[PDB]
RNA sequence: CUCUUAAGGUAGCCAAAUGCCUCGUCAUCUAAUUAGUGACGCGCAUGAAUGGAUUAACGAGAUUCCCACUGUCCCUAUCUA
RNA sequence: UCUAAGGGUCGGGUACGAUCAACUU
RNA sequence: CCGCCCGUCGCUAGUACCGAUUGAAUGGCUUAGUGAGGCCUCAGGAUCUGCUUAGAGAUCUCAGAGCGGAGAAUUUGGACAAACUUGGUCAUUUAGAGGAACUAAAAGUCGUAACAAGGUUUCCGUAGGUGAACCUGCGGAAGGAUCAU
RNA sequence: GACCCACUCGGCACCUUACGAGAAAUCAAAGUCUUUGGGUUCUGGGGGGAGUAUGGUCGCAAGGCUGAAACUUAAAGGAAUU
RNA sequence: GGUCGGAUUUCCAACGGGGCCUUUCCUUCUGGCUAACCUUGAGUCCUUGUGGCUCUUGGCGAACCAGGACUUUUACUUUGAAAAAAUUAGAGUGUUCAAAGCAGGCGUAUUGCUCGAAUAUAUUAGCAUGGAAUAAUAGAAUAGGAC
RNA sequence: UAUCUGGUUGAUCCUGCCAGUAGUCAUAUGCUUGUCUCAAAGAUUAAGCCAUGCAUGUCUAAGUAUAAGCAAUUUAUACAGUGAAACUGCGAAUGGCUCAUUAAAUCAGUUAUCGUUUAUUUGAUAGUUCCUUUACUACAUGGUAUAACUGUGGUAAUUCUAGAGCUAAUACAUGCUUAAAAUCUCGACCCUUUGGAAGAGAUGUAUUUAUUAGAUAAAAAAUCAAUGUCUUCGGACUCUUUGAUGAUUCAUAAUAACUUUUCGAAUCGCAUGGCCUUGUGCUGGCGAUGGUUCAUUCAAAUUUCUGCCCUAUCAACUUUCGAUGGUAGGAUAGUGGCCUACCAUGGUUUCAACGGGUAACGGGGAAUAAGGGUUCGAUUCCGGAGAGGGAGCCUGAGAAACGGCUACC
């Protein structure tokens, strides 16, 4: 996904400090960075197969995470390497004795190793400011859909 | 706000100094040192409080400026020079040693050792790095750097130190089965030989330890201080040996200990 | 002066923020130079700290990066025409980190011809049995043979010199080289 | 860092009578050292009260149970027979008024009234 | 209460292009206003398809004020054909 | 004095190139 | 029941509303214009000064000339931007001929609308009309004066 | 098919009583509520001013919906009793 | 009450935990200690009914931790840590009582001894933890399902 | 100490308010006032602000003292006692005062910096620098100004100052003196096929860039470019160097260079000793101050999650000349629309957005309550702000400082 086929951009995006010697006739031609982000978030191979360059990734990027970890369900896509994600809870009033639902929208980087779709639950980490409302980078996906697409085929 | 308090109020003194609040005004503020703010004692406070050697600042300041008074070796005529835990105060004036440790009410024990007993005293170990030309070196609670130490010495294990050389004479490391001195929390002064250790990565490690009553409790890591094996310490213990005794049992002890 | 703050801007609902602070030296900005080429003019801003910083204007030389092969020299750079950033702060056709530079590259060839014994483009024991020894590495590719010729190498500027001083790059090589020349319209 | 408080209903004859005859009985000049006294059995009351609350064999119950107790009876105003925290609640004014001083000077003689103790 | 009419001027409107007395009276507009506007009304002699009251838009229609602008004027002088 | 954007006709061994010409912003 | 009670009109006092006056005052925010100051930058170079062959018996001049270094006034451009002016906008107070309500007083005037079948049963909605209460029409209710052939 | 008897589901209601409820009038719901909690929406907080003024909105209009304050007042009111 | 108003063993019972078996996996993979062990080597100063102090070399993985794998998601509740100090409640104590304060008490007071300055509460959010009812959620139906 | 009473009526029961009642570290005022302890106090109205009159600087044995100042050391002919001034260095950014603005913003608790600065403390930590690196030199330690001071003056006046003459420094500006060994390159030379060489230069630390290493769960064999330490040159081949985190392009090290070139004591006080080749010879103690980097401490700046009063007679806001995001750059101590270029068109909202109001600083807390709760919180702790309003800035580690400058009002 992400069509930028690598280099859509104006500058050339690469890997910084990642070095592939034209000299060395290395039998691969595929010379990436990745990492384990940590806390037992699986690396996707689509990061490590990929192309994609996203500084702002956890995995082949240059940011960590770091601090809390949240979940929620994404409301949505209609950003670049971004989305919005709901995380719905409820607050107590003691003078009731009750409980209000509550929201808060919490805006989230999304790397092209993930492919998020509005409804789908997602795991997010915190990451350094990389935005202005940004704080925070999806780093696991769950999708409320098993794939139910033949369900929609009715004949 | 524009720079660094120089002064601190009564109030907002730690408890564990025991002075007087309402408009009593000001307290003294530890300077910078090895030791933290609020978990730490200054002499002024360590003499004229506890010990009543001295009534006034003036007294203390009389005191320390004919190096009379030395902490780890080194004299200090500062006022507000921030001991801490483990600390080693050295008067000439009845050859008095005074380690400063805790209580179990998490007051500053005033520990009255031997010569022998001040020529060292402990560290624990916050960080192990590299400096500069590969050189290691390992940080204790006390900002002490220490270079080319034993390569077995990982972080949270405790060193003895010598206190003249600035060397290390022997390791502990942490594991089960080995003491523990609470430093901080709720569980302050307590000692309970390590039971089990509890993870939690991105999350503050956890221990869980059981004094020799078998009162099992759980503290902070950050908080855990090592200090020896079941039942064989590397320092003198204080009056109460980090057990706890509830109120009840105090006030069973104080009503038939003595009628006085 | 030019706060580097966020309580100016307004919420990310769109709620205008009440002026809440005179600014502050901690939020502080200041103003570029406009680092253009010639006559080495170099002024020292005190930062926080202490902790000079060192805003070139007007560099002239700069020291290039030759990654293949693994060294580094000193050279004179020459035209551009950036930026694609500005219009409040920085003026006047800069040069920049990230920017395309046309370099020397007489060093590179003495380098060259002294440590493989080859041209581009167009003795004793010692010298022969080094150059023997490392050859089979003369070998670089068409397009920077192709630029020595000229006499004039595409490197990219790796340092940011309104704020170490310098003019230190990298020569082109590879996959950036074949990018980059349908780009660099621009001024400002 | 003080403390003392008052009653409810400023007339109500029958406190009248009551509060009159106590001070006529123990020697004094006002109706606040009556009402001093009570707020110090209202605060030992509900004190107990939520003691009789908790659980018996509560470490908090014995332990300021037995601390109350103790001091009421180092006092002389909880008689030793009575030590069970019940008649803490049942104690009154006058459990306390026949332990003030100038009322054990009288019934320890030595003054022939308690206007003369108080004296 | 009384006389009287075919009916006795209704809703509404007004010193209105309709009000004599009249430069009506009160307010506003001005330093000052027989002008203007707003209100008042036993209205010489207002008034309902001889249409009444109102009305956005339109007007080489009549009219008042404000801003800008000016030889209209203070106060005239000069140039060109 | 420059920059950018906005098009036509031909080519696909069953992602894009060659060539041509307007004015508007 | 010689009980209770409605409204108009009129006198008095008070409260608020409408209202010509493109009303007035005050304050906040702001377009546009002008724009101090310092900061950064392009220049500038009074002045001082090291060295150097130079003008001059063997930590020094006597015409002068180059290599420089520090460097004030002044000055270009830029961002920061006070303040002022002009408009606009919002809010809050306030005047105002006259108009229209409310309330309260007061042994006022005209009637007597409601409370008994209140002397036309009352009330609701709507519409019209009348000095005032009110009346009338249409439909509805009983809180009816009928729980009933 | 219509009637009669018995039963049944679902409806309009009715007669009797109070085990209860209620201020009472009365109520098989107005009960199962100080032995206070089945679920859920709307509305009221002394009487007047006032459902007025103002602003919005709907409407051809008549008007509807929404909706104050100043000020005033110790009673207004509901069922029953003689 | 066997010592002189305090305690003890087997006790008739109750209240709460843990483990195992009943079709019941109540997570495993690479390991140590292999342990609580077939390890039994001659075995015992005991009311033979086990109220129970005692050893000779060699078994099953959490009782010790190293890593891993995958690990449905919550809410709720317990415990703990977190919960600035003063204040609040509250223990102790001669401020001459009390409001207060955190002091002070004891000797042969002829050159000293010593108790202390507790404790609790502090809703919500967050952290760890045991439970697993109640209330939601998912879990193999054009089998891409499990071992 | 979980309490109610008077008032609608001819009387009754209700609804329902009015009134009473109690308290208030809640204020004011009135009357009265003997004592002890404890004691708040120009907050409310004018963040008009006090509009008068007074105050934060500082030295030791240990930076500089020819005071033309004192006394006198009587241990001294260079000082060496004390010590005004002035230079230097630290500090004045703390404290104290107030609550104007402020409604997800402060603030509370809870996180994070693998996103940065940090004087001072505290602990560690510079044989590498004679730039022609055998005269080039002072390294028994080199240069210049200037204050205070002397004296001539200006102005009505201010913590105004000019001109002239001296002189100092852990002021300013410069500047050498301490290894040995190894590794790299260059390389005269002699030469080989196995090729080996003498000399020259570089290798501290800091800055900037590029590159590299920074490993790793486990077992037997063929081939080769060169065999490689050593060889039975059959190939025995083992030996092997690699730290930490949950996680890194981390720490660190090594290559190539780069810098207008940082730092690597021209400093100070007491004690005066040890060894001889007895020279004012060589060695040597306890400290002070200063200094690069690292770490620590005091902090600071940003930051995660949740949480705040009244209003719908505020329902649609944001993006205009940044609103939401992306790429790149600039700036910053650092992250980041912080700022702009290009691009896309997003972001918030009936789970109350945005707007308005607040007689609104926030909390810890206070008052009153059976329990639940209502109200208050200008304050004696904590942290935010502000110094008549605005804005801007110097110095410094730290200020957008006001008992510091600049301007406008």
């Amino acid at each position: 996904s992400t069509e930028l086929t690598v280099q859509s951009e104006r500058a050339f995006q690469k890997q910084p400090h990642i070095f592939n010697n034209p000299k060395v006739k290395t039998s691969k031609r595929t010379k990436r960075w990745y990492k384990n982000a940590g806390l037992g978030f699986k690396t996707p191979k689509t990061a490590i197969e990929g192309s994609y360059i996203d500084k702002k990734c956890p995995f082949t990027g240059l940011v960590s995470i770091r601090g809390k970890i949240l979940t929620g369900t994404v409301v949505s896509t209609k950003m670049h390497r971004t989305i919005v994600i709901r995380r719905a809870y409820l607050h107590y009033i003691p003078k009731y004795n009750r409980y209000e639902k509550r929201h808060k929208n919490v805006p989230v980087h999304v790397s092209p190793a993930f492919r998020v779709q509005v409804g789908d639950i997602v795991t997010v980490g915190q990451c350094r400011p990389i935005s202005k409302t940004v704080r925070f980078n999806v780093v696991k996906v769950s999708a409320a859909a098993g794939k139910a697409n033949k369900q929609f085929a009715k004949f | 706000a524009r720079g660094p308090k120089k002064h601190l109020k009564r109030l907002a003194a730690p408890h564990h100094w025991l002075l007087d609040k309402l408009s009593g005004c000001y307290a003294p503020r530890p300077s910078a040192g090895p030791h933290k703010l609020r978990e730490s004692l200054p002499l002024i406070v360590f003499l004229r409080n506890r010990l009543k050697y001295a009534l006034n600042g003036r007294e203390v300041k009389a005191i320390l400026m004919q190096r009379h008074v030395k902490v780890d070796g080194k004299v200090r005529t500062d006022t507000t020079y921030p001991a801490g835990f483990m600390d080693v105060i050295t008067l000439d004036a009845t050859n008095e040693n005074f380690r400063l440790v805790y209580d179990v009410k998490g007051r500053f024990a005033v520990h009255r050792i031997t010569d022998e007993e001040a020529s060292y005293k402990l560290g624990k170990v916050k960080k192990v790095q590299l400096g500069k030309k590969g050189v290691p070196y390992v940080v204790t609670h006390d900002g002490r750097t220490i270079r080319y130490p034993d390569p077995n010495i990982k972080v949270n294990d405790t060193v003895k130190i010598d206190l003249a050389s600035g060397k290390i004479t022997d390791f502990i490391k942490f594991d089960a089965g080995k003491l523990v001195y609470v430093t901080g929390g709720r569980n302050l002064g307590r000692i309970g030989t390590i039971v089990h250790k509890e993870r939690h990565d991105g999350g503050f490690d956890l221990v869980h330890i059981k004094d020799s009553l078998d009162n099992t409790f759980v503290t902070r890591l950050n908080n855990v201080f090592v200090i020896g094996e079941q039942g064989k310490p590397y320092i003198s213990l204080p009056k109460g040996k980090g057990i706890k005794l509830s109120i009840a049992e105090e006030r069973d002890r104080r009503r038939a200990q003595q009628g006085l | 002066g030019i706060s580097r703050d966020s309580r100016h801007k307004r919420s990310a609902t769109g709620a205008k923020r009440a002026q809440f602070r005179k600014k502050r030296k901690f939020e502080l900005g200041r103003q570029p130079a406009n680092t253009k080429i010639g006559a080495k003019r170099i002024h020292s801003v005190r930062t926080r700290g202490g902790n000079k910083k060192y805003r070139a204007l007007r560099i002239e030389t700069g020291n290039f990066s030759w990654a293949s092969e693994g060294i580094s020299k000193k050279t004179r750079i020459a035209g551009v025409v950036y930026h694609p950033s500005n219009n409040e702060l920085v003026r006047t056709n800069t040069l920049t980190k990230a920017a395309i530079v046309q370099i020397d590259a007489t060093p590179f060839r003495q380098w060259f011809e002294a440590h493989y014994g080859q041209t581009l483009g167009k003795k004793s024991k010692n010298a022969e049995r080094k150059w023997a020894a490392r050859a089979a590495s003369a070998k670089i590719e068409s397009s920077v043979e192709s630029q020595f010729s000229a006499g004039r190498l595409y490197a990219c500027i790796s340092s940011r010199p309104g704020q170490s001083g310098r003019c230190d790059g990298y020569i082109l090589e590879g996959e950036e080289l074949a990018f980059y020349l349908r780009r660099l319209t621009a001024k400002k | 860092s003080k403390t003392y408080s008052t009653p409810k209903r400023p007339y109500e004859s029958s406190r009248l009578d009551a509060e009159l005859k106590l001070a006529g009985e123990f020697g004094l000049k006002n109706k606040k050292e009556i009402y001093r006294i009570s707020f110090q059995l209202s605060k030992i009351r509900r004190a107990a009260r939520d003691l009789l609350t908790r659980d018996e064999k509560d470490p908090k119950r014995l332990f300021e149970g037995n601390a109350l107790i103790r001091r009421l009876v180092r006092v002389g105003v909880l008689s030793e027979d009575k030590k069970k925290l019940d008649y803490v609640l049942a104690l009154k004014v006058e459990d306390f008024l026949e332990r003030r001083l100038q009322t054990q000077v009288y019934k320890l003689g030595l003054a022939k009234s308690v206007h003369h103790a108080r004296v």
